RNA sequence: AGCCAGGAUGUUGGCUUAGAAGCAGCCAUCAUUUAAAGAAAGCGUAAUAGCUCACUGGUCGAGUCGGCCUGCGCGGAAGAU
């Protein structure tokens, strides 16, 4: 999971999901579009 | 809601004991209990079972908004079941079926023989199909992830434990 | 006819017999001999002369079979085989050479109302006005 | 002894992707780790190898019980392979003549001369499990040089006539030039086999295809590696037909007033090209 | 929002045609049928077969949706007896 203080919804199908407070984002086939932090 | 338009059949051959906040369905095969949250307002109404949100807990419309859900599968569960079969490729890699016990030719350099729990009766008509049986959702999926989990699939090869239905996205090497 | 099983109506000039590489996938749909669609057209394909692409559809079924409906070539083609040059349409609308006029259109709209029960005489002769227009063609009759 | 290592897999797979018939006769005995025996067909036996010794036992038992069944419907397809290979057992497929170990290679050995099955076998060569097994096929499954036809030198320009010659010691002296290797003792070594005919030591030996006089020196013969002077070459030996002045691929090893052969078939084309460099300028002297 | 569900089909959409064949990119950017379809968004990809968005055409049978303004909240937030 790589860390940024931006999460933007950056591929088509993002899901955003709040696990534990730190928002980290979904994607289906692509693992280089998961960001966690912000 | 959605929720709220969703009441649940129970059919006969499945008895539920409502001692209020816990049930126990006393089913064909098991015996599928939840001792749910007190966000919840139940009743076995005629046959088909209604619920409701306690106040306080508005928030269990949610909370009961599982439960909706939950007791639908336990009582198809307990009688139809669970088919939750895995696909094995691997190099070499076997599973053999004893009692309740699982074998995983998994290129060790020891055997691994874990033994599953309750719930449970498992079957392998190859070496790389092998079938789950269960009467919880919960655990028809616990015990399959954990073996899934001992050897991912591998997005280079397509190697690894996976399921019947998953389908993975292997890569390509691009570079030697 | 058919549904969402397969339906892709794709075939260029048949002077070619060997598959050109992009017809061949929509031959490479479901598991065609591709021997058997080069014998079941050319028996009737000595009666033209070759140049212009014609088209055929393909639709499946069960088990091995498949099947395709043979029409005429289109009018899209036959405004770029009188006209001389196959590709005209570099600017639209800044372009004005070439006239056809409504009489040779219709006649290759016969061999439409001959063939298909679409693509009608009245209607389409606006879009092969439209089919002039972008490719920087005049008309007048 | 491998996982994964299926063996009536592999056989049956030729007969998919190869397109060819194999008919397998060393069938597998054991789970691929306690793997004792290897079930040869034709005589129905067993072998025991060692426990773990590079090469004690031999010994030959009979089909274990634990495959009583498969060794029954693999060897009903042993015997159909010699009704197929030659018309004349095919009666006896039928009527129920017994199939003995030694008559079925009389017509299988015929079927090796055209090449419509290959016969197959498993087993460890670094175990040691079938090797002492797989020589005995050898003498009775893949041919001889003078079972086979043999030299056949056809003539030069004036006609096509093929000429079957003998293969023993009654001809002219024949061999072939292939596998010329090198050395820092003699300059050009050979490794050359002889088919027909016996050569003494000191000849003139030409190349007749390239026109060039050439006189056979010391011939020496290996274990691979170790010089050992052959002096007197027979006919079947494989050796080093040292002193060739020149030599190219293939051409004859023969006297004069003989037979000769004129054959280079498929020359290859080496592909990738590489620049090599010298460090010093006194390398790219040498 | 999901299961059935056609992805109605003129066309090869040029150019330059080697494939730039709706899916590389610049100019057009009409539509034969319009109760459902654009000379077009990505993936499959040299091109396409596979899978969708397009209208949800038929079922559920009620609410639902995207942004503007504020009350507060979370992340951003790692230091040295």
């Amino acid at each position: 999971m790589k860390v940024r203080a931006s999460v933007k919804k950056l591929c088509r199908n993002c899901k955003i999901v709040k696990r534990d407070g730190v928002i980290r984002v979904i994607c289906s086939a692509e693992p280089k579009h998961k960001q966690r932090q912000g | 809601s959605r929720v709220a338009k969703a009441p649940v059949v129970v059919p006969a051959g499945v008895d539920v004991k409502i001692n209020g906040q816990v049930i126990t369905i006393k089913g064909k095969n098991g015996e599928l209990t939840r001792t749910l949250n007190d966000a919840v307002e139940v009743k076995h109404a005629d046959n088909t079972l209604t619920f409701g949100p306690r106040d306080g807990y508005a928030d269990g419309w949610a909370q009961a908004g599982t439960a909706r859900a939950l007791l639908n599968s336990m009582v198809i569960g307990v009688t139809e079941g669970f088919t939750k079969k895995l696909q094995l490729v691997g190099v070499g890699y076997r599973a053999a079926v004893k009692g309740n016990v699982i074998n995983l030719s998994l290129g060790f350099s020891h055997p691994v023989d874990h033994q599953l729990p309750a719930g449970i009766t498992a079957e392998c008509p190859t070496q790389t199909e092998i079938v789950l049986k269960g009467a919880d959702k919960q655990v028809i999926g616990q015990v399959a992830a954990d073996l899934r989990a001992y050897r991912r699939p591998e997005p280079y090869k397509g190697k690894g434990v996976r399921y019947a239905d998953e389908v993975v996205r292997t890569k390509e090497a691009k570079k030697k | 006819a058919k549904k969402v099983q397969a339906y892709v109506k794709l075939q260029v000039a048949a002077g070619m017999a060997n598959p050109s590489p992009p017809v061949g996938p929509a031959l490479g749909q479901q598991g065609v001999n591709i021997m058997e669609f080069c014998k079941a057209f050319n028996a009737k394909t000595d009666s033209i002369e070759k140049g212009l692409p014609i088209p055929v559809v393909i639709t499946v079924y069960a088990d091995r079979s498949f099947t395709f409906v043979t029409k005429t070539p289109p009018a899209a083609v036959l405004l770029k085989k009188a006209a001389g040059i196959k590709s005209g349409s570099g600017k639209p609308n800044k372009d004005k050479v070439g006239k056809i006029s409504r009489a040779q259109l219709q006649e290759i709209a016969q061999t439409k109302a001959a063939d298909m029960t679409g693509a009608d005489i009245e209607a389409m002769t606006r879009s092969i006005e439209g089919t002039a227009r972008s490719m920087g063609l005049v008309v007048e009759d | 002894d491998r996982m994964g290592a299926n063996f009536l897999k592999v056989v049956n797979q030729i007969k998919t992707r190869l397109g060819a018939n194999p008919v397998p006769l060393q069938l597998a005995i054991g789970a691929e780790e306690h793997f004792t025996g290897v079930v040869d067909l034709v005589k129905m036996k067993a072998i025991n190898w060692n426990d773990a010794d590079q090469g004690v036992t031999f010994e030959y038992e009979d089909i274990p019980a634990d495959m009583v069944e498969l060794a029954n419907e693999w060897h009903q397809n042993l015997i159909e392979s010699a009704a197929e290979a030659s018309e004349e057992l095919m009666e006896k497929y039928l009527g129920g003549e017994e199939l003995t170990e030694a008559e079925i290679k009389g017509a299988l050995r015929q079927r090796v001369l055209n090449n419509e099955i290959i016969l197959v076998t498993c087993g460890s060569a670094f175990k040691n499990k079938g090797v002492q097994a797989m020589l005995d096929a050898v003498i009775d499954y893949l041919p001889s040089p003078v079972d086979v036809p043999a030299i056949n030198g056809i003539l030069d320009d004036g006609k096509d006539t093929p000429a079957e010659r003998h293969a023993s010691d009654d001809e002219p002296f024949s061999a072939l030039a292939f596998k010329i290797a090198t050395d820092p003792f003699v300059g050009n070594l050979t490794f050359f086999r002889v088919y027909s005919g016996v050569v003494n030591s000191g000849d003139t030996v030409l190349n007749s295809v390239k026109a060039a006089r050439e006189r056979f020196g010391r011939i020496v013969q290996m274990h691979a590696n170790k010089r050992e002077e052959i002096k007197e070459v027979r006919a079947g030996d494989i050796a080093a037909a040292i002193g060739l002045k020149d030599v190219t691929t293939g051409d004859t090893l023969c006297d004069p007033d003989a037979p000769i052969i004129l054959e280079r078939m498929e020359f290859p084309e080496p592909v990738i090209s590489i620049a090599v460099e010298p460090k010093t300028k006194a390398d790219q002297e040498k």
